[PDB]
């Protein structure tokens, strides 16, 4: 599922500005 | 008539803003007025600490920037923008700047403490928000961008990490590090990867339409539980953003999909918020038909939830962070660069 793929990704925590 | 009332609101709000924009406040407290308690959150350029004012006992959130690091990271003008804009604005959904000052080493912006935590934390924990709850939050951002854009301000860092939940369950936007007053177009590569509009990635000139694109990303993430363009590395995100393709969860309503495709238009000249009727194409969309805009502004709509509160100074709605000292040198650093702060 798309949800499962997001939750296993490296970008589920707080995101910083570039 | 209703439309004239809105025009009059915005005209008076611009008069009020311009007086403060042209004559900014400066040097309105000092460091030894406060006791420092703990770190509330971090960003690319510094940290925000819970502090307690010694005379009043009130708690505040103090953003601390190291002047030498700001210079090294080429953020001087952006930091001057942040403070000049924050001290001049006044809106229900913008955090209040209470004091600002500097010393030999650092710059300080003391805000009202918003105790309910980041929207981010609540969204990740619950998974996703229902459409009525996402709509409640979205309406506040629509009004906030109507206000900011009318003052020639672009915000440029919309994301759940910057949307704090207050004790009445409403939003306060924080972090104006990339906010800028501009008539016409600008070019800086800035923002957060998931939220960048195509025209930023493609190194085109751009305008306030980037904030309306970011609203589309925010509404999608609130209602889905994940962003519309995600990957493990930024470059793969950017490829998806520019492609013109977006897929929606099967549970999204017809009206939500229609609104989101209008906000997530890759051609800025076709994007909602940037057409002849401006913000009214959004406010009049079918997905917002049940929204009472004045009741939202006045904070009279029942909130989806009230954050838990265990007393003044409680930080339970925030993660814990490693603490670092605040050093102040005996010698002044970067005085000329930050004269106006
Ligand atoms: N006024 C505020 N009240 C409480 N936390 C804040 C405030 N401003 C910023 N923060 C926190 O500091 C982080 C960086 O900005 C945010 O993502 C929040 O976690």
């Amino acid at each position: 599922t798309t949800y499962a793929d997001f939750i296993a990704s490296g970008r589920t925590g707080r995101r910083s500005a570039i | 008539s209703e439309q004239e009332s809105v025009k009059e609101f915005l005209a008076k709000a611009k008069e009020e803003f311009l007086k403060k924009w042209e004559s900014p406040s400066q040097n309105t407290a000092q460091l030894d007025h406060f006791d420092r308690i703990k770190t509330l959150g971090t960003g690319s350029f510094g940290r925000v600490m819970l502090v307690k004012h010694k005379e009043t006992g009130n708690h505040y959130a103090m953003k601390i920037l190291d002047k030498q690091k700001v210079v090294k990271l080429k953020q001087i003008e952006h930091t001057l923008n942040e403070k000049r804009i924050l001290q001049a604005v006044n809106f229900p959904f913008l955090v209040k700047l209470e004091f600002s000052f500097k010393d030999n080493s650092n710059l300080y912006m003391v805000m009202e403490y918003v105790p309910g935590g980041e929207m981010f934390s609540h969204l990740r924990r619950i998974g996703r928000f229902s459409e009525p709850h996402a709509r409640f939050y979205a309406a506040q951002i629509v009004l906030t961008f109507e206000y900011l854009h009318s003052l020639d301000l672009i915000y440029r860092d919309l994301k759940p990490e910057n949307l704090l939940i207050d004790q009445q369950g409403y939003i306060q936007v924080t972090d104006f590090g990339f906010a800028k007053r501009v008539k016409g177009r600008t070019w800086t590569l800035c923002g957060t990867p998931e939220y960048l509009a195509p025209e930023i990635i493609l190194s085109k000139g751009y305008n306030k339409a980037v904030d309306w694109w970011a609203l589309g990303v925010l509404i999608y993430e609130m209602a889905a539980g994940y962003p519309p363009f995600f990957a493990d590395q930024p470059i793969q995100i950017y490829e998806k953003i520019v492609s013109g393709k977006v897929r929606f969860p099967s549970h999204f309503s017809s009206d939500l999909k229609d609104l989101l495709r209008n906000l997530l238009q890759v051609d800025l000249t076709k994007r909602f918020g940037n057409l002849k009727n401006g913000v009214n194409d959004i406010k009049n969309h079918k997905w917002f038909a049940t929204t009472d805009w004045i009741a939202i502004y006045q904070r009279k709509v029942e909130a989806p939830f009230i954050p838990k509160f265990k007393g003044p100074g409680d930080t339970s709605n925030f993660d814990d962070y490693e603490e670092e000292e605040i050093r102040v040198s005996i010698n002044e650093k970067c005085g000329k660069e930050f004269t106006e702060f």
